[PDB]
């Protein structure tokens, strides 16, 4: 019964341990399906990467996969707009 | 005397004419409205002017007067109106020639005998092409029902002006009718006014073959040849193959007969499509297209023709076979096949809605047997609601229709825009099914197959990536 | 009276106009070859007198030589890239994307653009429209050399040789470019 | 004389104005041309752009000829680098 609620929740057939981790912290552990949905697996990130983002003009590797890894190079921060959002200028494999 | 072409239309067909002209050696003149600012048709023109200021961007493009001030300001010889928009207007003809400038299209006769069904059911039966049984021209709801209770079920209920979804509804039980034909007049009088419609004996899954048709002022006629645009979706082409492999080559050659037969026998000139439904080695007339559509690029492939080109050297009243080059009808050739596929906004996930917002990715393939027509689709671009929702369409080309298929799977699965959604897993979809790939395809397909709605997952974690960096 | 020279064991970077020309993929066969497949049984080739002559194809190389600097390959950084298309054309583009940085390690090559028409001077008004359609700007390009080999009467005549290009001093003429919104950019940047 | 010497100096054939502009200032019309070659056509921008330039979220349009207009939009100044040099980021044209 609540391996259907909760395939209907994180849209795909859960796991028997994400079942179970679905029992003890329901909402933790939705909450952590809507981060995995929004910013993806955050663990493969370097532990200063994680906590403090990134600088301008500095370049990081993240391996999301074997023989997969991303170049991720910071090249400028827009200043906010009016609607308050910024443009960071990222450069994502060369691109 | 031609040496300057303005071109009424946007996006991607305009940036095709424009590449015809300047490999004919014309100068170019583009139009664009104020939202279409950021269009890349306007730059990829010699000259381009504002046009409809102050109008919604799509009466701006629709603004027979301003275009023809343009052009006559701009010292343009001809007009190429494209696909759309006012490529099949009359008024626009009119004033076009009566301006003194040079139309790319057919006749205003063409225009009139094609501009509703009604006529050119009347020209088509005149010739002996074989039409669809139905009702004879303007028929009112109880003339609808008159025809349903006589010839049977289903009928189909179809305007004569436009369609593609604006007036064109469906009946198969008692006391639909009514209300079909009150949507389909009110969708009708929305657009262009009181428009009539004629009820059509309905067909249980056709296959739906459109003819290409490439005539001179000289009257040589030829058809380049068939293509099948039977995959539709709500009764909208979404992917179009050339040449028609679930034929057998001589049902096809006698379908491409008559439509040449239909042409030769209206006198017709330029570019034009013949569209038919296809079923059980019966064919039935349905509408002349009195442009190019927008899978012209398929036959161009399987034929080498340049259909574009040979329009504009038509315009210029230049003989088929001496002038542009062209060989006879049997002398035109079958370069394998093609397929052609229209990437647009519109969100399969969300109901085919059209997407909008900022696109900031945008990588193309290439390759053997690989062609792009791109639309407004680079990095950068901010998608409006305004336009059409189509991004770029691409058609892939070889010997073999399998190769064609997985040429075209690899070219979907390395297309990559980001920013808005996009119809390519629908598309892949598509691809991927059995009835496709077999070429058997009817006009009820997708609608009959609830496996093309079915999406994997992507996990596009280069975007999340960077949205956590950003954030943090 | 033709004469061996050489023979080249490996697939070349003109195979494309060969694949258009001949509507056969040359490296999809040749890893099917390699997979120990017959070339008429699941490959599916036609045999020799079968083998469809599609028109003429045209095969182009932007490099990043500058003929007005004795062809010296450049570097720098691509600030624009506009790639053309359309019927006829075929782009296998190599490392040559808008913010691309050219280093002086690796060759030349930016981009190699086929065009492809069943006649011959088709294909030549269609390579001289990507010649001109096509915009790499920051970095020197050998497209006005191109442009002036595709404009020369040897060439559409197709009976040029290997010193039709020494023999010929004008194709070395090249016409001043005007390229306002680079300098546009640059004086409101300074500015 | 001093028209083949400009011819070979300002890299094409001049008219006679250029000519005698060149004999009545020689370093200035010299300065002018290297100017032309640098920053182009400069006359054809307004008055408040050619003086103080372009701000930031600006959108500016420039007519260079009769049916070419560049529509220019400067987004984002970056900041400079150990090499003093800044990125600014450009809209031409849509791109
Ligand atoms: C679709 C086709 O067939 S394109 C074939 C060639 N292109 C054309 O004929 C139309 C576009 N013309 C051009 O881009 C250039 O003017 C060319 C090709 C004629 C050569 O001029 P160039 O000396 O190299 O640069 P130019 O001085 O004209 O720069 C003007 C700028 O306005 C752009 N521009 C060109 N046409 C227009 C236009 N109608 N409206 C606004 N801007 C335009 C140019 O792209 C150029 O920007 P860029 O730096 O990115 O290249
Ligand atoms: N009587 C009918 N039976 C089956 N399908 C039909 C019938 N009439 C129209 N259609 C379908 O409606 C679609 C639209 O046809 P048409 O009016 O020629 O194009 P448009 O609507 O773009 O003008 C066609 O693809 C055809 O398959
Ligand atoms: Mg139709
Ligand atoms: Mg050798």
């Amino acid at each position: 019964t609540v391996k259907a609620d909760l395939e209907q929740k994180i849209g795909y057939e859960p796991g028997d341990h994400e079942v179970i981790s679905y029992i003890m912290y329901p909402q933790v552990f939705l909450d952590y399906q809507k981060m995995q949905r929004e910013f993806g697996a955050v663990t493969l990130l370097d532990t200063p990467t994680f906590l403090h983002g990134m600088r301008l003009n500095e370049k990081i590797e993240v391996q999301i996969e074997k023989g997969k890894t991303l170049s991720i190079r910071l090249d400028e921060i827009g200043e906010p707009d009016l609607a308050g959002n910024r443009v960071l200028f990222f450069n994502l494999n060369g691109q | 005397h031609m040496k300057k072409l303005l071109v009424a239309n946007r996006g991607e067909i305009a940036v095709r004419v424009f590449r015809a002209c300047n490999e004919l050696g014309l100068s170019t003149v583009a139009v664009y409205a104020r939202e279409d600012e950021y269009s890349v048709h306007r730059f990829k023109a010699d000259e381009s002017y504002l046009i409809g200021q102050g109008k919604k961007p799509i009466d701006a493009y629709l603004d027979i007067d301003d275009i023809i001030r343009v052009a006559l300001e701009s010292g343009a010889d001809a007009i190429h109106p494209g696909y759309g928009l006012l490529s099949e207007n009359l008024e626009f003809a009119t004033k076009v020639r009566a301006a003194g400038l040079v139309f790319v299209g057919p006749e205003l006769h063409h225009l009139d005998i094609f501009g509703d069904k009604i006529k050119a059911k009347a020209a088509a039966d005149e010739a002996k092409v074989p039409g669809i049984p139905g009702t004879n021209g303007a028929v009112d709801i109880d003339g609808a029902l008159e025809f349903a209770k006589t010839y049977g079920y289903p009928v189909m209920i179809k305007a004569a002006l436009g369609g593609g979804g604006r007036g064109m509804r469906v009946a198969r039980n008692d006391a639909e009718m009514h209300d079909g034909y009150a949507r389909a007049k009110s969708e009708a009088i929305g657009a262009f006014g009181s428009g009539e419609i004629y009820v059509e004996k309905y067909i249980e899954n056709p296959k739906h073959i459109e003819v290409q048709i490439l005539g001179d002022r000289h009257g040589n006629i030829i058809h380049l040849h068939e293509r099948d645009c039977s995959v539709q979706r709500r009764n909208q082409k979404v992917i179009e193959i050339a040449p028609a492999v679930g034929l057998s080559p001589d049902f096809r050659n006698e379908i491409c007969e008559a439509a040449v037969k239909l042409c030769k026998n209206v006198g017709y000139v330029n570019a034009g499509t013949v569209e038919f439904l296809v079923k059980d080695d019966k064919f039935y007339f349905i509408e002349v297209n009195p442009r190019v559509q927008v899978e012209h690029t398929i036959t161009e492939l399987i034929t080498g023709v340049d259909i574009v080109q040979a329009q504009i050297l038509i315009a210029q009243g230049k003989d088929l076979h001496r002038e542009i080059g062209l060989p006879a009808q049997s002398e035109i050739p079958l370069l394998g096949s093609a397929i052609q596929c229209r990437i647009t906004t519109e969100d399969p996930q969300n109901g085919f809605l059209p997407d909008t917002g900022k696109i900031d990715t945008y990588r193309s393939p290439g390759g053997f047997g690989i062609r792009l027509d791109v639309g407004n689709a680079y990095a950068g671009y901010e998608v409006t609601p305004y336009f059409d929702s189509l991004l770029v369409k691409v058609c892939t080309f070889a010997n073999e229709f399998s190769d064609s298929v997985r040429k075209m799977d690899r070219v979907l699965h390395e297309f990559r825009i980001r920013g808005v959604k996009t119809n390519i897993p629908f598309l892949i979809n598509v691809i991927a099914n059995e009835n496709f790939t077999s070429g058997q395809a009817t006009t009820t397909f997708i609608d009959n197959t609830p496996s093309l709605f079915n999406f994997p997952r992507l996990r596009d974690r280069g975007t999340k990536t960077l949205h956590y960096l950003s954030m943090i």
